[PDB]
């Protein structure tokens, strides 16, 4: 559980577009088609976005990266 | 080294969050309410006529 966020916000810097990096990378693991990269300690998405940032493990450059591999596998 | 009345204790959270972060402050925070709750009880402060 992620009681505070500053190493996400240290991460990737704006404290506005860690939000909305979380919240895509939320929505990729709950909606399905993905898995989280870092172990689960059964929490929701949210706090498991938060620490994949925080691990310095996701962003946004990555994340585009991963959808256009997918998009040029299929 | 000091008496700590109000005035030091919050200069001291300003120079915790100026010098070592945020999270170690927060833990700071929460630790100072517990321990001068306790030490209030403990004190036994009272007003008397």
């Amino acid at each position: 559980a992620r009681v505070t966020v500053q190493d996400a916000v240290e991460k990737i810097g704006n404290r506005f577009d860690l939000v909305l990096v979380a919240a895509r990378r939320a929505r990729q693991m709950q909606v399905g088609g993905k898995d989280p990269l870092v172990p689960e300690e059964n929490d929701k998405t949210t706090v498991i976005a938060l620490r994949e940032i925080e691990e310095g493990l996701i962003n946004n450059q990555i994340l585009d990266v991963r959808e256009r591999q997918e998009q040029q596998e299929q | 080294n000091q008496a700590l009345g109000k005035k030091a204790i919050s200069k001291m959270l300003n120079t915790c969050y100026r010098i070592l972060g945020l999270k170690p402050t927060v833990i700071f925070a929460d630790q100072i309410m517990y321990t001068g709750f306790a030490y209030a009880a403990r004190s036994g402060a009272s007003v008397g006529i």
